[PDB]
């Protein structure tokens, strides 16, 4: 009578608490400052949110019942308490003896996890709330969430295929778009970094937050390249010239990215080297070989940023902004150029 | 000059 999804949830937190378990506990006590109450006082505050924001109605989403939002908090807890466990077992530092309080101390890891856990409760009850309204109402940056994500998946093997499916989609959403946001705290770590965005062979052949948000971005972007590639038949050769022409518009033009989508600038990458090429394309046909990609919807080339305001389309924002600050590096192609990730 | 003046479906 419950739906897959529901199902396995009830599954996955059967026999299980709202609560640390004991084993839990002993690794809690185990270290230096013991993390239990910083955590219980994150889960209540986490907690009183989503469940006044749920409650309350908005224009957007009509406000439900406190008698579904305890319940949903309830699956999502006891799905946090289970998922630290897993996750502080398998830490080598556990495994060889050593103190986690360092570990077990950061409050952006313990949030993003709840959120993470109430994601996949919301997700599997078809809520209409959907991502990221967690993530906002929690008021959790995308840049510091989007790695829980990649842990949930490794840390519970009782999630289903769609739901794995489901939080590799929000991870997505999250490079596309969210943390390139202006009030994103990439911007942020930029800065600390000499606003040096890190080149796809620093990351994918230094370490750290923007490296790892970069060698993802660039894994997306190189999937997504080889298959807008393939479908319109073009080189493979070539296919690393608008590579070098995305990382330049990364790296070099990082504003661009401000408010806007990965893909507005792939795609536009795409037509600047081509046409620089023999290999001309024109964007309908790049843009109907997209509209075939899962994340590709109407408004990523019918609502494009012009300046912050005013929208447009995906060619208004080729020729008023990315031609004047991409045409100079495209014509060197009519020179060095980066590895393609695989 | 790189452009183009190609318009887009409904």
């Amino acid at each position: 009578e419950f739906t897959q999804s529901v199902s396995r949830l009830q599954s996955i937190v059967a026999g299980l608490k709202n609560a640390p378990s004991d084993q839990l506990i002993n690794i809690f006590e185990s270290c230096v400052r013991n993390p239990v109450e910083n955590i219980m006082k994150i889960l209540k505050g986490i907690g009183e949110t989503f469940c006044q924001h749920y409650t309350q109605s908005t224009d957007e989403q009509p406000g439900s019942h406190i008698d579904f939002a305890v319940n949903r908090l309830k699956l999502a807890e006891i799905l946090y308490y289970k998922i630290l466990e897993t996750v502080m077992v398998q830490e080598t530092r556990r495994l060889h003896g050593m103190d986690m309080s360092v570990l077990l101390e950061q409050d952006i890891f313990h949030r993003s996890l709840m959120a993470c856990c109430l994601e996949i409760v919301l997700f599997a009850y078809s809520s209409p709330r959907t991502f990221p309204w967690i993530i906002e109402v929690l008021n959790l940056q995308p840049f510091y969430f989007y790695k829980v994500i990649e842990v949930v998946i490794r840390s519970e093997e009782g999630l289903s295929r769609d739901m794995v499916k489901h939080l590799n989609s929000i991870e997505e959403q999250i490079l596309e778009s969210l943390a390139w946001s202006h009030d994103s705290a990439l911007w942020e770590a930029l800065q600390v970094s000499a606003n040096k965005v890190p080149t796809c062979e620093e990351v994918i052949f230094r370490t750290g937050s923007l490296a790892l948000f970069y060698r993802k971005v660039y894994h997306l972007a190189s999937v997504r390249l080889r298959d807008l590639c393939l479908k319109l038949d073009v080189s493979n050769e070539l296919r690393r010239k608008i590579w070098t022409c995305f990382e330049f518009t990364l790296v070099h033009c990082p504003d661009l990215m401000k408010d806007r989508h990965l893909d507005q600038l792939l795609l536009c990458a795409f037509y600047i080297m081509a046409k620089v090429t023999k290999e001309e394309r024109t964007f309908q046909e790049i843009m109907k070989s997209y509209r075939n990609q899962p994340q590709a919807n109407s408004h990523v080339y019918r609502s494009v940023l012009l300046k912050s305001e005013e929208r447009g389309d995906l060619i208004k924002f080729y020729n008023t902004i990315y031609v004047g600050r991409v045409k100079s590096f495209a014509l060197k192609y009519d020179p060095p150029l980066s590895p393609f990730p695989h | 000059r790189i452009a183009c003046e190609e318009e887009f479906s409904d």
